[PDB]
């Protein structure tokens, strides 16, 4: 009964993120000379052109990590990734300017992808 | 004296400090205050000194032990700020879990 | 992905089922419920999710369900519940409570607490969150109190006075239209809101009344200026045609009745009793009876909160002092001892923690502490968890049911008490936005940050001319809702209908938020949330005994309490 | 009759020729020319000059060519020249920089700088007068910052926040049209110019641009809200239609692109580029390459300024503090390592002493002083003439060619980049009179007294008790132009063209002085004044190493600097 | 430090207090506010040690004697009052007659 | 007490002075507001003990020698001035280049 002022005492058990959403493994390389971070919410397919992974698995797509977390690629490093499915209205707009708006328009996203020089538009 | 209101404000710590050592000589555990007033005063007095914030950085962790101070003290102090003139310029110097 | 529940709580403050220590005392809050989608949590930062196209929406507008301010992940601690959830702001009011972000891509978003370009983000991660505290007992003394009052966590001042004037330091009265006048043109430098009560005595309906009409919020009977029953009744009579609140401290020396006189002249109209343990002020020795009654609103002052070996010392030195009174005449010291009394203090803390008394407030600078209404509340319900145990009622082990009986005490019942509960006292959709952010550590001692009206007001932050803020001197500081014109928009002046409609305001060139002050005349003790107990309460006449259902209320004064020297550097 | 030189300089202030030493730096500055005609020199006292029908004419009414203010025999150090003159103040601006007196009796008077009995005098002999610095990089988290910013002669604040909130702390962003119109409001009460930034972010025109239209004077894009592609060219295409500038701090994290997409998104487009060097934020590692472009003008901010051998170890620990970052998880010292830099901080120092950076500023209380910009602008110099060696292009042994380099950063520079150098930032007739008066033992260290818009608005002083002003304490204190109505007068409030069309003063209720941004959108490097240098800056990816002509610039860290431990209490 | 109001005002009086009780150790006899000045802060430190009110309303009559102060001071001097917390919370301490 | 503005604000003087003397004692050469704390707090003290403003004239040229602070600090300080209570009532003393 020492007491530690305004200490928590949490309950047991762990806290699943993103439950019930499709989860997909996609291996990413950093092509570029330069560190590339990337966060829990940004539309994966929009993310550094120099990254190189298959642009379509990105599509309707973030990563699957604690919302406010990022995943880093040192300049050459490749890794696998955890993606999750992006919720609500599923539309995205502004970031890279690929979408702005239903993520549905997988042909489109990946022309201006294709365009534009995202690595990956298979 | 052309003082300015940071070194108007920081007057303050230095007296708070001189106040808790009082204390800490006359046998009391010290309190949140008093313990941060210690631990920033003697940063600051460090910095005119010309100690680097490295060498700050380290002392910092040894000015008071669990034993100078109240019950639950050391666990509400995660690290302590201050912004002081060295030879070099002002720079901050932050004390991490200085009351382990 | 799991996350662990102790590495969840760091990042994002507890969830359900978690708890969390009220700074140094025993007692103990659980999350009930959390309105979050778990790995949707708003945040902000670096890398972090509120952020354009993503957390944060690029498409819409402000009018287009678009917040002025999010503060993400709070624990709010309410008469309504305690619970984990984003408070959503806009034009200076609580428009949402529930999930922020982005709808395009979060699930669970409530629909209008949209992150948008108009947002700005206040971290409530790790922080309690509780409405701003209500003071219905103030005396407008000195103004240094106001920052008093904010470093504590209050956010609305109800009393009265004119400065250090004789009047004012005895009784919350503003007398008169002049008076008044002069203090509402005051208040539009007080970065805190405020209510006027003017002087509850006269023997003509016209000379009160014109003090309700001139800007008064309500009305103060106080002994000094005759609590007979002529002020009792006339006070009531314009009250009830005004619709504000009445408060009263009663005729301590029984000089023109007993307690039973000054409830006859009540004649079951509403009233607010203030300081009803009786130290403070009433009728010798059974004051503190007033708090049985349905139609009475019972608030203590903190001076006696809680009962502690120090009290009866200082009470009694305290009196003896500001009435001049001499050790050596058996009369000052027969009435000393008839108003300062260990058997109705003690059962003062029990009625607390029953929910017979309803109410804190302050008594600032007459008999009380302005700075202290929410560190004694707390104080108390410790001492009461130690004394008492765990109320019956509560769960899981957690102190949710007292957390929530005694956050009511200084929150939504004063304001219900004073017609005021429509804009202020608890965190509800559609309520003014005065909240204050705590650290636990520091929960009921030092607010971290005071909001008002949706802008920081107050805060605990460092070295001005520091690279950042948290260098020391860490100090309470007035932020920039109190400067320039923006002390107008984040604070309200409370005014009576009748003044508010003969447009005192536009004549006084008052710039502040104008308040209504209603539905003051129809409420009663049921009214008061989780404090609406009435009960016969019997005190003996020659042992001051309280007995409450057959049963002597008594308890031990305590040595040491927590929220004390832990804290303060003097 | 002939004086010596010495005996002239301590009467008169120094002339043609003469030479000061600024502070207890190095650097010397030499007097260019002087506007005097020697044996008329201004003077004011008791047997002085400017007396009723000698050097005061006492027949011209004030409207007759007569001076509200003249500052007497100034060292005036500005881009223009470091020159001696007389400067004289009309209805809040500097209306004649030349020769005051009395026509009547006098050679070589100025026409319109007569002294009449309109005529209010301060001494300058033996000052420096310096602009007001222009501090383009500003949070607003505690209002205690002000007086900070006015001691270090800093007269106007740009930038954005709504007090200690979060979006804040992180961003000089003041979010949407309600937050906008509230810190408008606050600003009436803060004694210093003031322009907002909106937050640039979005991918829909209306919800940014509705911050423009709502009083916001510029933009701020800023990574911790998405500094996306989208965002980047959303905010330069309202900047491009409102005539207002946009700051930016770009990508670290490289998430959506590299800095060439971040140039790419800018499309030749005009952009103030913040904390250049990158410590402060931006595309790691090579975000100060953008001070190589002719459409980029550069700001560095304060804490790296200069470098020193404390510099790394104090910024190492503050990033991974304010960013909650673990010293034990391996991509947290990566991203720090990334980002806090020997090799640009190095090389940073150079690029100012090169005129490739043109500017400074603060970036008070995110990542910087409020009150050393002026202070560590004179230390870089100083330390750049001694590992470098006097620039090339001086003569006579004078440091004037770095004076003027150096005085344009904070002064000119700024004003330039915002759209505001019409009203600000330099000593130029038609200007507003913001003028800040050193003791050369004092210079860049602490003001002697700040002159707002004619009127001293702060000052070093003593004893408000004594006989006379000077005994101790000697501090920094508000003066008569931040108390009551004249705060209004003497202090600016910059608003886009949109917001003063639509009236939002008006709507608001300011009294300031309004000021329009404009001309922001058709400038680039080519129009900073002594700091105009492009070139192709190239930063090894892998050694961080700066090469600029095939030439690698780096510098050692000094132990010590001037202008420090000789006069800093603390 | 989370300093409140009240902290940071009652510095004054321990700094007071300091200057007060150097002029008494270079034998000067003490004028009207330095004399409340040492009562005070003494109460303020007593509460700090954890003294009851009674105990300082005991002591505080024997801080300081007539002959350490200057004519009428003692008679200038009806009651000194001072606020701190106590173990048990913030009391009011009231020094009557101090100096008899 | 009764503070007035003054005396509240000279009390800073007092601390400054108690900081630079610690600083001194401890070996360090003296800065500029030090140096002018010690001098103007030796001023005011002197007034206090009822030393005339001749007498403070002469003694605060001998408070601090060149070899007691930093190079330039004794060419920065050309007169230190203090207003204090004499037993004959508030007078301003001026030291003339105090550090010579
Ligand atoms: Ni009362
Ligand atoms: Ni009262
Ligand atoms: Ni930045
Ligand atoms: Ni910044
Ligand atoms: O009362
Ligand atoms: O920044």
């Amino acid at each position: 009964n020492y007491i530690v002022p305004g200490e928590y005492r949490v309950a047991e058990g762990e806290i699943e993120i993103n439950a019930g959403r499709e989860k997909t493994t996609i291996r990413v390389s950093n092509t570029g000379d330069r560190p590339i971070q990337v966060g829990s919410h940004i539309h994966f397919v929009e993310v550094n052109k120099e990254l190189l992974f298959d642009r379509a698995e990105g599509i309707g797509r973030r990563l699957n990590i604690p919302s406010g977390t990022a995943a880093r690629f040192e300049p050459g490093e490749e890794m696998e990734v955890e993606l999750t499915e992006l919720g609500g209205n599923r539309e995205v707009f502004g970031i890279s300017d690929l979408t702005n708006g239903s993520v549905d328009n997988k042909e489109l996203i990946l022309q201006r992808a294709k365009e534009l020089g995202y690595k990956g538009v298979e | 004296m052309h003082l300015n209101p940071a070194e108007k404000e920081k007057l303050q710590i230095f007296l708070a400090s001189e106040l808790a050592l009082k204390r800490k000589a006359r046998g009391l555990k010290l309190n949140y205050p008093e313990a941060v007033a210690i631990i920033t005063s003697f940063i600051m007095e460090g910095a005119r000194d010309g100690k680097t914030v490295a060498m700050l950085m380290e002392e910092g962790k040894h000015v008071l032990t669990r034993d100078d101070v109240m019950e639950g003290v050391p666990e509400m102090i995660d690290d302590i700020q201050a912004e002081a003139t060295f030879p070099d310029g002002t720079k901050l110097v932050t004390v991490h879990n200085p009351i382990s | 992905m799991k996350i662990n529940r102790q590495q969840y709580a760091e990042s994002y403050g507890p969830t359900v089922g978690d708890q969390v220590r009220l700074a140094d005392t025993d007692l103990w809050i659980e999350v009930e419920k959390d309105y979050t989608t778990y790995g949707d949590e708003a945040n902000f930062g670096g890398g972090k999710v509120l952020r354009e196209g993503m957390g944060e929406n690029g498409t819409y507008t402000r009018t287009e369900n678009v917040l002025d301010l999010l503060l993400t992940n709070a624990l709010i601690l309410d008469y309504t519940g305690i619970y984990k959830a984003d408070i959503g702001v806009k034009d200076g009011y609580i428009v949402g409570i529930g999930k922020g972000g982005n709808p395009d891509i979060m699930d669970g978003v409530t629909p209008n607490m949209i992150v948008g370009t108009a947002t700005e983000v206040i971290a409530a991660e790790g922080k309690i969150v509780t409405a701003g505290g209500i003071d219905t007992h103030v005396h407008f003394i000195n103004p240094d109190q106001v920052d008093v009052a904010l470093a504590n966590g209050i956010t609305t001042l109800f009393g009265g006075g004119t400065g250090p004037a004789e009047g004012s330091k005895a009784t919350t009265v503003t007398p008169g239209p002049w008076n008044i006048e002069k203090m509402l043109k005051s208040t539009e430098g007080l970065p805190i809101n405020v209510g006027i009560l003017g002087k509850g005595h006269g023997s003509s309906i016209a000379p009160i009344m014109e003090q309700i009409d001139a800007g008064a919020a309500g009305l103060k009977i106080h002994e000094d200026w005759g609590a007979t029953p002529a002020s009792i009744d006339r006070s009531l009579t314009v009250a009830d045609e005004a619709d504000v609140q009445v408060a009263i401290h009663s005729d301590t020396l029984n000089e023109a009745g007993f307690l039973e006189d000054t409830l006859r002249a009540i004649n079951g109209r509403v009233i607010h009793s203030f300081h009803v343990e009786g130290a403070g002020g009433g009728h010798a020795p059974d004051i503190m009876a007033m708090a049985g009654h349905p139609n009475v609103l019972p608030s203590s002052t903190n001076p006696t909160r809680p009962f502690t070996v120090n009290t009866i010392d200082e009470h009694l030195d305290m009196l003896m002092v500001c009435h001049h009174l001499k050790q050596n005449i058996p009369e000052d010291v027969a009435f000393a001892d008839s108003r300062i009394r260990p058997e109705t203090i003690a059962a003062e803390d029990i009625l607390h923690d029953l929910g017979i008394i309803s109410m804190m407030s302050t008594d600032a600078l007459a008999m009380g502490r302005a700075g202290e209404m929410v560190l004694r509340t707390w104080q108390t319900a410790d001492k009461m968890k130690k004394q008492r145990g765990p109320l019956a009622e509560e769960k899981n082990g957690s102190d949710n049911f007292r957390a929530k009986r005694y956050v009511s005490k200084y929150t939504i019942n004063p304001a219900i008490a004073q017609g005021i509960a429509h804009e202020v006292g608890s965190i509800e959709e559609g309520k003014f936005a005065d909240l204050v952010l705590w650290e636990p550590k520091f929960f009921g001692v030092k607010a971290d940050r005071v909001i008002k009206g949706g802008i920081i007001a107050y805060a605990q932050i460092g070295d001005p001319s520091a690279s950042i803020p948290t260098p020391q001197p860490v100090m309470g500081r007035r932020m920039y809702g109190t400067v320039g014109d923006l002390i107008h928009d984040t604070n309200i002046t409370f005014m009576s209908k009748s003044s508010i409609q003969q447009g005192v305001p536009a004549k006084l060139g008052l710039k502040r938020r104008i308040g209504t002050v209603k539905n003051c005349r129809n409420i009663g003790k049921k009214d008061m949330k989780w404090n609406d107990v009435t009960t016969d309460i019997d005190i003996n006449p020659e042992t001051y005994e309280v007995k409450v259902d057959g049963e002597v209320l008594t308890c031990e004064p305590v040595k040491e309490l927590p929220m004390a020297q832990r804290y303060f550097l003097f």
